[PDB]
């Protein structure tokens, strides 16, 4: 006897079974009986402060001039502050560039964990290689400020013969997995579940904000990986090169029978 | 450099007949427009903007809690 | 006679890596000394 | 000489061919542009040998 929790929403239901025989097409149906009516003045022409159609006159002088010529994150805004008291005098010790940080000061905090994704630690192994009593501990100057990066005891800990400060750092995960918290069956689950509540504006513009918003193909790119045409195209290559999700960027999870839904099998 | 899709032209309307886009018709107008506009910004929304990221690439303000 | 796999096989005697040959042409071959 | 003559590609606005209003859909029997449910009740009950000469007119 199979199970699963309620479901609030409103799919598709299928006609009849003698009519789609072999080949079909599933379709994501789902939607939310909670529905929110919006016009399209509001939603789509000259409501939103952010989109800068006619009307919205204001919003493409503000993005401009906030974001790109008044900004003190532009390069060349901190080109002129960066020479003594002034405020960008510690950005040439931090190890970033201008380009670094006029990057990290405009993604979200998603993009710039992507992109916290493909940068190889070097400065823990300066603890490794590096750790000499002549060599009075050397740290590239362009990386000065970065104290806590470079005197850190778990990139030691990783290198050790034996494990025993490895086995101190992480025994939480040992005791976690030691007391069958991963086989125990799942007793507990909500008795509901529901999609987003969505506009139900009917202009192609709010269809394609939704498409752009809700699911946002750059966020399920670097979430689950890359299309196997691409690891095609990067493995038969002539040279090395790189991936936007330079791996799968999904969590482990840390239910090993029931991940990431609540559907129930019997046993 | 802001741009907007308005619709699908009326002249291309009925190519299909069940499409789903908004069909508006050409504007009676010009196309180069050139108007001018005066208009104001205060000091703490420059302080907002340079701050935090706001409203444009802000996507994963959509979660809401933190 | 897998496409992209690189097998490690190690036994009593020894330890040894094979590679296809359709990977040598690419640059996984620089390591292994074949190279582009 | 004569072979100057050229056809189109284009989308065309299809109109009722009954009256000349503007008509957004036709029909499965007979294959006419009709306007409203007027012009569909007398496209359903017109007498035989007519239904042929709207799309002779038409082409």
């Amino acid at each position: 006897d199979t199970s699963s929790p309620f479901f609030c929403g409103h799919f598709a239901e299928t006609g009849s079974f003698l009519r789609e025989g072999t080949n079909v097409a599933l379709g994501y149906s789902t939607r939310s009986l909670v529905e929110y009516r919006l016009p399209r003045l509001i939603w789509c022409d000259g409501g939103r402060l952010d989109k800068p159609g006619p009307g919205n006159l204001v919003a493409g002088f503000r993005s401009k001039y906030l974001n790109h010529m008044m900004n003190i994150w532009t390069p060349e805004n901190i080109r002129s502050s960066l020479e003594g008291i002034e405020n960008f005098t510690w950005l040439r010790f931090v190890d970033t560039s201008l380009q670094e940080a006029y990057r990290a000061s405009h993604t979200d905090v998603f993009a710039r964990a992507v992109d916290l994704a493909s940068k190889q630690n070097r400065l823990g192994h300066m603890q490794i290689v590096y750790d000499e009593p002549e060599d009075k501990k050397w740290t590239p100057v362009h990386a000065l400020f970065q104290i806590c990066e470079r005197e850190n005891p778990k990139a030691v800990a990783e290198i050790t013969t034996e494990g025993v400060l490895r086995d101190l750092m992480n025994i939480a995960r040992v005791k976690y997995r030691e007391l069958g918290l991963c086989r125990l069956e799942k007793a507990a689950r909500p008795r509901a579940s529901a999609p987003p509540i969505e506009v139900v504006c009917d202009s192609r513009s709010a269809v394609i904000e939704r498409e752009n918003i809700m699911f946002h193909p750059a966020m399920r790119k670097a979430l689950f990986g890359p299309t196997p045409s691409e690891i095609k195209e990067a493995s038969f290559g002539p040279r090395p090169v790189t991936l936007y999700p330079p791996r799968a960027l999904l969590p482990a999870p840390d239910h090993d029978k029931q991940r990431f839904t609540n559907i129930t099998v019997p046993s | 450099g802001a741009c907007k899709r308005v619709g699908r032209s009326d002249a291309y309307a009925t190519e299909f007949d069940l499409e789903a886009e908004e069909y508006v018709p050409i504007p009676k107008g010009e196309v180069h427009k050139k108007k001018e506009i005066v208009q104001d910004v205060t000091l703490h929304d420059l302080d907002v903007a340079n701050a935090r990221p706001q409203g444009g690439q802000d996507i994963i303000s959509m979660m809401g809690q933190l | 006679p897998d496409p992209m796999m690189i097998r490690w096989v190690n036994n009593k005697m020894g330890s040894v890596v094979a590679v296809p040959e359709e990977l040598l042409g690419t640059h996984a071959g620089v390591v292994f000394g074949a190279g582009p | 000489t004569n072979i100057e003559s050229a056809p189109s590609l284009a989308p065309m606005k299809h109109y009722c061919d009954v009256t000349g209003l503007p008509a957004p859909y036709l029909d499965p029997k007979t294959r006419l542009r009709y306007h409203n449910k007027e012009i569909f009740a007398m496209i359903r009950n017109l007498p035989q040998g007519m239904g042929e000469q709207f799309l002779e007119a038409r082409g």
